[PDB]
């Protein structure tokens, strides 16, 4: 997608395709606005729900031909719905956290289908990785994705992309000279090292030719003090906060902290203390009398590393008192490629958040959604009247994304629905389509599954946008 | 736009605001015309309404009619100023009639009956006629108590129209208070009090600050830790001033502080903030209080009495609202117009006044006459009369005026329904034959004629105006012979 | 030849005479009243709004309140029906489509009276006679209740069940009436609606929205202080921790060495610890503040192990001080005139990707919050604002607790009191009453004829069957039937009611008097 | 009004000016007042636009904030104290002066133009007064009436009953601006022909 | 040219509001303005009189 | 620092871009010099220009061991 100011961006994601395009149709806006609800608890078949969803609202316009109200598909469409959760739930199977083999096969599968397919051999195994280092297999609801930071750097391939198990700051030291310190103890501060300057205006008034020299000199030994409590604690790696009122470190101080081999990192934002505090573990200090020697957070290592020509980094490794938080930096050639790369990543994030929340496992590969096109299907026979001719509609409109996968491989969609759905109907229910042999087989000797939380919140989402576009009759334009 | 069956004119204004209104000073005020003759017609009016305020409507309706009747006696060869001679010579007979037919009755406050009847037929015209009844109740109790009786004036400024659209047309009532859109500052002070002693302030409650270019030197320790120690001080310093003199209310002109805000709720000593200010000098007056400039001022005899003072809530929105009212002797007085139209409250608030400067009118004078087209048909009858005894060329004048003076009463019949000479032929046939100049048109289909009974009351002074200060108009129009003026 | 020989107006200015601005005023009305017509019922449909200049937001709504307040309209006439239903909303807050379809139903039938040769004072004056007789005979068939708990609280649940129907929340109305029923109850007869705090946000299904037990707030804690602490003594206070208290005066330091400014800075340094010590001194571990709290008072905080929730806005401590029950406290000199605020459990709870701290376990619990879930943004919208006419018309019930059956059967009532006063006076009146007796019979068709039903046998049963004796007669709209509306459950207010006939009536009465529109030249707009 | 309503005064009449809180409660009609024309600013202002303080302890800033509240009640006590009973002044008259004069039964009024000022020492027999250090018996005006009446939705204050006075005040009633100014030429063509009909009989 | 109407019998104020260029006719414009500032009547018999 | 209308420091930045680069191939220098000028005349004005520059003050691959 190219954008008007001159901006290119390849994706694949349903849900970043339809923000970038500039749509005006009202009913199609809405469509934007659903698949943006999948990514937020879901997080992954954000393009299966527009299918869904696109492929129910034209079932809608033989059905209004043929004299049935609007408001009964509504309330028929509720009748299939309910009937459809029942049919998936005891369709899944479910999974522990301490068995390795089942997430990594799921972080495999909402892998292969981006252009990073190619390189799952090692990025699922550092998705799951990422991902038990924040959480407590023993009680665990819900994970925070923002106890996980992700950092895109040009250069080299995606290959070269690492897991580090520590604090990785993009920004150089200020000290030259100083760039690798071993058994560090570490400071945070967030007072400045300047010239004396308090909250009411003040000013110095000099009336003798003797007082000049003094103000040099007083405010020489102003500085050196602070400098001096400092190296009384033993530290070697200093964190200036940003301060943007007043200087934060003046010439002076830099000068005397270089001769006392402590290394300087200057302008620290205010939104990432937090992360940096669940890192090292370090208590902030924001007045002189409380630098003690136990505000400080040790270390192992802690040094800036030089790469090919693209700049510097900065890698704090090996922490005393180590958090739930870890950090991963994204290698690439294009910034095209990278911005890829860290959309696929965050997609194998948001499929074990799905594992945890709901411990039930479904296959995957079409398997689901021709399930629910056969049990509907004399599921309608039963009932009688009008209803009965809004289930099948339901069921029929299940079978497009089964047709959708046959159709991109180069299959016959004909052949390979109508062999899906009689091997359905005759024996087991875990039979979907196999691109790699090119037929039908036991999908579950494939290893593709999906947790079931994603084909079930991107169906009661689908259902209920089609009940609102249902109730609308008329268009006016206002100011 | 004339009588009680009239119909009112849909205005536009020129940005995009609509209003609704039946006033004649009004609707000439808000169409914009490019005439220059017409431009003095609406200066006409407007120099009616501030004057008496009732009848503005009706003056330009008769110059219009006596300008017309002029056109005749100008196509046969008669000199303008000939025209404008005999005109004032009929307006010196009309206006010399109207007072041997006024009735003066009487103005106190002990028999009020003949001015509740005098506001009922004003406010029989406009909108307000569902419910005109109590609006003339309102009008009435809200003169005598706000006008001195030796000088015989009113003071306007003291009377508060104040309108708040939702709710019903016939809430609206008269308070004997003051009424001022603000609530309490801290939202958890007493909704009501029962026996509150009002402290009106003028001066914050912040640190004193002279206007001078003052600059404070601080060059030590001791000297910052004496200015918190000044600070703290001096709030202290003011709550225990108020709560020494027995207030129990306060009410400022300017702003709170943080710290300001909680001395007054932890002492249990609600206030208000930010009032108005000509809301805190209608409050003096109303309370019986006086203002202070400074606490140092602040005695026990400079403090306000109410009786009940709370906070009224509306409907489903955030508009909260201060009234004062269970006081003594009182010189102001609020009214309180609701209504479920933005249009009606609008129209309310003009009806009123009219209905007011009615009253304020019979302060000045007593006298009045009999309307409903009586004294037009009596005053034709004494110019006609006497012009029989002019022969100098002056009967034609004279006759052309009485001719005129007609047009009010073949107004009202047309609007009503009726035929205009028909009905207007019988009344001067019955007022002749017998010797009762209180018969008018019978608009309201009751039955009788007779106006008196019918209790049909109009003020003299608001006769006379429509008839010396329409004629002075055609005297300049009938001088005007040349115009000048660009082309576009 | 034309109007006048002279010129009198401007260029630019117009005038509408009597028989041209009948006609402009008259069809001004019916097209305001016919695009909301079909809203109406349990069975109205649903609008779709897209702004041209406003960055094109797009917004989908139901009721006549809010389409109104959209539409731009130039007709001088229709702009009155717009203002009237604005103060509807305003005022009780339900009934903005039914009180400008009756009032575009009044001038309907008005424009064929003219066209019999009738003034327009006479219908004024014979419709002022059909009002008074209608809201008598409303009053006489009023239930008063409220002197037993199982039987008002039954009465809520009816009201509250017949307010949702028409709105997009009909599809769950057996979840979202308990949650629109006790909320209302929550607030112990203070009509105070914003204390209830409508919190919505993306994902989920509608059917996953509640009610939580205490409060929730969208705010963050400081850096390095415990999450969760039981049993809390919470203060909430409005003092200024920005830098330092600046002490407002024209003050400033002339020092003439650079040590002294030293000693100067330490000074404020020592100023906010003894604030923060006077803190300390009530004894309490949640202290709250409305405004920024700065770096150095919040590492003396987490210090003593005290949460400090910084930067909470008037919409966040007025409500916390009704929840828990303390006081806003400032200058804190005195620690016994003060009273603390009360809980039992402080937790960080997650709602799709957001954190909000949570009060589990309160003492008062005056005010609470709702958590909307939805699959777009604007049903999201539309479920606030749909469940705002179910709090706003539950706060009038109980201050005034008397119900009228609803469902047609109150229109038929009054209609039928007309039909017997027009039968009684003598002259042209007898035909202006029957015009305003047959406005309220229409509003029984409408709801009828959305759903497809026979609308022309369905008014004939229920005038026949209002005659004779039976007073509680109504539509039955799940079937199609005519069923009763003291077993079926159909029940409404009996403010909204009466505002709708008296708002009705006056907004019929201003444009019928109009017979002359005056238009000043509209102000230019400069292009460029 | 009509033009037979025309009145000639015999001292001064000008249009009431702008009034700040409280002048609703102070008296509108005196029987012996006496007129103190002043050229002076009652209000609570800065000494001098060019000055500056310089303070350096709080027991001396306060002292300086009631030298402010002691220099214009020093003012006002002095104009008291002469039996005064209206003030007229050009420069503006603040609101805590006008609160100062209500307690007391004194009419205040400011921003008067100085067309309207000379008009009444020539009818009074006063003295526009710029100091209030010198406020003698022979500087104060006299009249027999006072008051403030309504003419026209307008408040108009009078100065009749001087016998000494030396000038007039022609109220015109009309009904529309063209009416008055056109009653206005016409009133400066008598006043030219009788005042050259006396140097020349 | 803004729209001010200035009604009058007199003949000062007539040619005051008159915008004559005619350098000729100019004279008796001058004189009128003399005649209503010496004694302030017979301002209109010195124009019909020139 | 008496100069008035940033604080004035992108005027003189964008002056002396150019005026560097003018001076580099020594262009258009031939129309001055043969009038009177010389060489310094014209360094002592880019000299100088950098000084103010210095006043109005806004506010490579070898770091192993020193
Ligand atoms: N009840 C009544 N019966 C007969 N004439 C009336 C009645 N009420 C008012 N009028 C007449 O209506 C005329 C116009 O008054 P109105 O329409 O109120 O406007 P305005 O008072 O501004 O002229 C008056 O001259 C009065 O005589
Ligand atoms: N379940 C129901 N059965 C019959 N009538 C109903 C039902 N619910 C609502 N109504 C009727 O629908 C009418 C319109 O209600 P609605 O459109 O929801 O809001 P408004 O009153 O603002 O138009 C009401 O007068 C009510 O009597
Ligand atoms: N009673 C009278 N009878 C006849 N002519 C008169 C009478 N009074 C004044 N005049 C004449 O009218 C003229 C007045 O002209 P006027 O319009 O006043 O001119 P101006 O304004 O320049 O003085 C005088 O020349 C005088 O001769
Ligand atoms: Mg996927
Ligand atoms: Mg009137
Ligand atoms: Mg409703
Ligand atoms: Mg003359």
């Amino acid at each position: 997608i190219q954008d008007g100011k001159g901006d290119v961006t390849i994706t694949n994601d349903g849900a970043t395709i339809l923000k970038q395009m500039q749509v005006l149709h009202p009913a199609a806006r809405m469509l934007v606005e659903l698949s943006k609800a999948q990514d937020i608890e879901a997080g992954d078949g954000t393009t299966s729900v527009v299918i869904i969803a696109g492929s129910l609202l034209d079932s809608c316009t033989k059905l209004l031909q043929k004299g049935i109200h609007p408001t009964i598909i509504s309330e028929s469409f509720q009748k299939a719905l309910e009937k459809g959760i029942e049919i998936l739930t005891d369709m899944s199977r479910p999974v522990e956290l301490s068995d390795r083999e089942t997430l990594l096969n799921s972080a495999t599968t909402s892998l292969n289908s981006k252009v990073v397919s190619q390189y799952s051999s090692l990025l699922s195994p550092m998705s799951v990785n990422a991902v038990m280092k924040v959480i407590d297999p023993a009680t665990a609801t819900s994970v925070d994705l923002r106890d996980i930071k992700i950092v895109k750097k040009l250069g080299g391939t995606i290959d070269d992309c690492e897991l580090v198990e520590g604090l990785v700051l993009t920004q150089k030291v200020s000290n030259s000279g100083i760039t690798r310190v071993e058994k560090a103890k570490i400071g945070l501060i967030q007072f400045c090292l300047s010239a004396p300057k308090t909250d009411m205006d003040n000013q110095i008034v000099v009336s003798d030719y003797a007082q000049m020299d003094r103000v040099l000199r007083e405010e020489r030994a102003y500085i050196l003090n602070l400098v001096k409590q400092i190296k009384k604690t033993g530290c070697n790696v200093l964190l200036i906060q940003k301060s943007i009122l007043r200087d934060a470190l003046s010439d002076l101080a830099l000068h005397f902290l270089n001769k006392m081999k402590i290394m300087v990192i200057k302008d620290i934002e205010r939104e990432d203390i937090e992360f940096i505090c669940k890192t090292i573990g370090t208590k902030p200090v924001a007045h002189i009398d409380q630098f003690t020697a136990d505000m400080l957070g040790s270390a192992e290592l802690a040094e800036e590393v030089n790469l090919n020509g693209s700049g510097k980094l900065l890698k704090i490794t090996g922490c005393a008192s180590p958090g739930k938080t870890v950090t991963i930096v994204v290698r690439g050639s294009n910034k095209l490629v990278i911005e890829e790369a860290e959309r696929s990543i965050h997609d194998a994030l948001c499929v074990i958040r799905c594992l945890v929340k709901k411990r039930a496992l479904i296959a995957g590969g079409g398997a689901p959604e021709i399930e629910l096109a056969l049990r509907l299907t004399e599921y309608s026979r039963t009932l009688s009247g009008m209803e009965s001719y809004c289930v099948r509609a339901f069921a029929d409109a299940m079978e497009v994304i089964p047709s959708t996968l046959a159709e991109n491989a180069g299959l016959n969609p004909i052949s390979t629905v109508t062999e899906l759905r009689n091997r359905h109907a005759q024996g087991e229910k875990t039979a979907g389509i196999n691109v790699r042999k090119g037929g039908i087989s036991n999908i579950l000797e494939e290893l593709v599954v999906q947790p079931l939380l994603v084909s079930v919140s991107a169906l009661t989402l689908a259902t209920e946008t089609v009940r609102s576009i249902l109730k609308i009759d008329d268009v006016v334009n206002t100011r | 736009s004339l009588g009680p069956n009239g119909l009112d004119k849909m205005m536009v204004d020129k940005d995009g605001d609509v209003t609704v209104t039946n006033d004649g000073a009004t609707i000439l005020s808000m169409m914009d015309v490019d005439h220059q003759i017409a431009k003095l017609m609406v200066e006409l009016s407007k120099s009616q309404d501030d004057e008496i305020g009732d009848g503005t409507t009706g003056v330009v309706v008769l110059a219009g009619a006596l300008l017309e009747e002029a056109e005749q006696l100008l196509d046969r060869g008669i000199h303008p100023i000939r025209i404008a001679d005999g005109y004032e010579q009929a307006a010196r007979v009309a206006i010399e009639h109207l007072d041997k037919i006024s009735d003066s009755v009487l103005v106190d406050i002990k028999d009020t009956e003949p001015l509740i009847q005098t506001a009922k037929t004003t406010l029989g015209s406009k909108v307000v006629n569902s419910c005109h009844r109590q609006m003339a109740e309102i009008a009435v109790n809200a003169v005598l108590t706000v006008a001195d009786m030796e000088r015989r004036d009113v003071d306007f400024e003291l009377i508060k129209v104040e309108g708040k659209v939702g709710g019903r047309l016939e809430d609206t009532k008269l308070i004997k208070g003051v009424i001022v859109d603000k609530d309490f500052s801290h939202p958890q002070m007493p909704k009501k009090v029962e026996d509150a002693k009002i402290a009106i302030l003028t001066c914050p409650f912040e640190p004193p600050k002279p206007k001078t270019k003052h600059k404070l030197d601080v060059t030590s320790v001791e000297d910052y830790k004496a200015l918190q120690k000044y600070e703290k001080e001096k709030f202290e310093e003011m709550i225990q001033q108020i709560k020494e003199t027995g207030a129990n209310l306060a009410i400022c002109q300017w702003g709170f502080d943080d710290e300001a805000n909680h001395l007054l709720l932890q002492n249990n000593l609600p206030a208000v903030r930010w009032v108005g200010g000509p809301e805190i000098e209608l409050i003096a007056i109303a309370t019986g209080g006086r203002i202070v400039p400074r606490f140092s001022e602040l005695t026990a005899e400079k403090l306000g009495f109410a009786g009940l003072v709370q906070e009224i809530s509306f409907g489903t929105t955030k508009d909260k609202m201060l009234v004062i009212e269970q006081c003594k002797n009182s010189r102001a007085v609020t009214i309180f117009i609701r209504g479920g139209n933005k249009m009606i409250i609008e129209e309310a608030k003009r009806s009123l006044h009219d209905a007011l400067c009615v009253i304020r009118n019979l302060i000045r004078d007593n006298r009045v006459v009999y309307g409903g087209g009586a004294a037009e048909i009596s005053c034709a009858l004494a110019v006609s009369q006497e012009a029989d005894k002019c022969p100098t060329l002056e009967q034609y004048a004279m006759r052309a005026f009485a001719d005129a003076l007609e047009v009010i009463p073949m107004a009202l019949s047309e609007n009503s329904g009726m035929n205009p000479i028909q009905t207007m032929t019988e009344v001067r046939a019955r007022q002749v034959k017998e010797m009762n100049p209180a018969l008018g048109i019978d608009c309201l289909h009751k039955g009788t004629n007779d106006m008196k009974q019918q209790h049909v009351i109009e003020t003299l002074i608001g006769k006379k105006q429509q008839i010396s200060l329409a004629t002075q108009m055609v005297r300049m129009i009938l001088k005007i012979d040349d115009i000048r003026k660009p082309g576009e | 030849l034309s109007l006048a020989p002279v010129n009198i107006f401007k260029a630019g200015a117009d005038e509408e005479r009597a028989e041209t601005a009948r006609l402009t005023s008259f069809i001004g009305a019916i097209a305001i009243g016919d695009l909301v017509k079909s809203t109406l019922g349990p069975k109205g449909m649903d609008k779709i709004l897209l702004s041209s200049g406003r960055d094109a937001s797009l917004m989908v709504t139901n009721d006549g309140a809010t389409i109104l307040k959209n539409i731009g309209v130039d007709n001088p006439a229709a702009k009155v029906l717009v203002d009237m239903s604005r103060v509807q909303d305003d005022e009780v807050g339900d009934g903005t489509t039914s009180v400008t379809v009756l009032a575009a139903e009044l001038l309907r039938e008005a424009e064929s009276l003219i066209a019999k040769k009738i003034h327009p004072q006479t219908i004024i004056a014979g419709w002022r006679e059909a009002t008074k007789a209608a809201r008598e005979a409303l009053l006489s068939s009023a239930v008063d209740h409220g002197s037993d708990e199982v039987k008002f609280r039954q009465d809520l649940m009816n009201i509250a069940g017949t307010t949702l129907s028409s709105k997009l929340l009909t599809h769950h109305k057996d979840h979202f009436t308990k949650l629109a029923v006790e909320a209302v109850l929550r607030l112990k007869g203070s009509g105070n609606l914003e204390a209830i705090h409508i919190i919505k946000k993306l994902g989920g299904s509608l059917a996953d929205s509640y009610l939580d037990e205490g409060f929730l707030l969208d705010k963050k804690i400081g850096v390095n202080q415990p999450k969760r602490i039981e049993n809390a003594k919470i203060l909430i206070a409005n003092t200024g921790m920005d830098t330092d208290k600046i002490k407002i005066f024209g003050s400033r330091v002339r020092v003439d060495s650079t040590a002294k400014v030293a000693e100067i800075e330490h000074a404020e340094k020592e100023k906010m610890k003894e604030k923060v010590e006077r803190i300390l001194k009530h004894g309490i571990n949640c202290f709250i503040n409305r405004q920024l709290i700065y770096n150095y008072p919040e590492q003396l905080f987490g210090a003593a192990g005290v949460m400090a929730i910084e930067h909470a806005d008037f919409a966040g401590v007025e409500r916390l001080a009704l929840v828990t029950g303390g006081e806003i406290a400032s200058t804190f000199d005195h620690p016994e005139l003060v009273k603390l605020g009360s809980c039992k459990l402080i937790e960080e709870v997650m709602i799709g990707e957001d954190k909000l701290i949570h009060f589990s376990g309160v003492a008062l619990g005056e005010a609470c919050t709702i958590v909307l879930r939805g699959a777009t943004q604007q049903i999201l919208d539309e479920a606030e604002r749909s469940l705002h006419d179910a709090l706003c018309v539950l706060a009038q019930t109980v201050k005034d607790s008397r119900t009228v059956y609803g469902g047609g059967c109150s229109e038929m009532l009054m209609a039928h009191a007309v039909t017997q006063l027009a039968n009684r006076t003598p002259g042209k009146e007898a035909v202006a009453m029957e015009s305003y007796a047959k406005a309220l019979r229409m509003l029984p068709t409408i709801i009828a004829d959305n759903a497809g039903y026979d609308s022309a046998d369905l008014v004939a049963q229920l005038r026949a069957a209002h005659s004779e004796g039976n007073t509680t007669a109504g539509l039955d709209m799940r079937e199609g039937t005519i069923g009763d509306m003291a077993i079926l459950g159909i029940t409404e207010s009996f403010q909204v009611k009466r505002q709708v006939l008296l708002s009705a009536a006056e907004a019929a009465e201003v444009i019928l008097r109009v017979d002359n529109i005056i238009k000043a030249a509209p102000r230019k707009r400069v292009p460029d | 009004g009509a033009l037979e309503d025309s009145q000639l005064v015999a001292g001064v009449a000008f249009k009431k000016t702008f009034s700040y809180a409280g002048f609703e409660m102070q008296p509108k009609k005196y029987h012996n007042p006496k007129i103190a024309l002043l050229n002076v600013e009652l209000e609570l202002k800065a000494e001098k636009d060019n000055a500056e303080i310089r303070v350096h302890t709080v027991e001396d800033y306060q002292a300086i904030v009631d030298a402010e509240w002691n220099i214009l009640y020093d003012k006002l006590e002095k104009i008291h104290h002469s039996g005064a009973k209206v003030v007229l002044s050009k420069l503006p008259i603040g609101d805590v002066a006008t609160q100062y004069f209500a307690d007391r039964d004194m009419f205040c009024a400011g921003r008067v133009p100085e067309e309207d000022l000379k008009r009444t020492m020539m009818a009074c027999g006063g003295s526009i007064q710029t100091s209030v250090n010198a406020l003698s018996a022979d500087v104060l005006g006299r009249c027999q009436v006072f008051e403030e009446t309504q003419i026209g939705g307008e408040r108009y204050n009078f100065f009749t009953g001087c016998p000494k006075a030396k000038t007039c005040t022609f109220i015109l009633r009309g009904g529309a601006e063209q009416f008055m100014e056109e009653t206005e030429r016409s009133l400066h063509d008598a006043i030219m022909i009788v005042r050259r009909a006396i140097k020349n009989d | 040219g803004r729209g001010k109407a200035t009604i009058s019998n007199d003949g000062a104020t007539i040619l005051k509001l008159l915008d004559v260029v005619h350098p000729a006719a100019k004279t008796l414009v001058d004189i009128a303005k003399s005649q209503d500032a010496e004694v302030g009547d017979g301002t209109t018999s010195v124009t019909l009189l020139a | 620092l008496h100069f008035f209308m940033t604080a004035i420091q992108e005027l003189f930045k964008r002056i002396s871009e150019q005026f560097t680069a003018m001076f580099r191939r020594k262009a258009f220098l031939h129309w001055y010099t043969g009038e009177g000028m010389d060489e310094m005349e014209f360094t002592e004005a880019e000299s100088n220009m950098n000084d103010l520059v210095s006043e109005y003050q806004q506010y490579e691959e070898a770091e192993e061991e020193a």
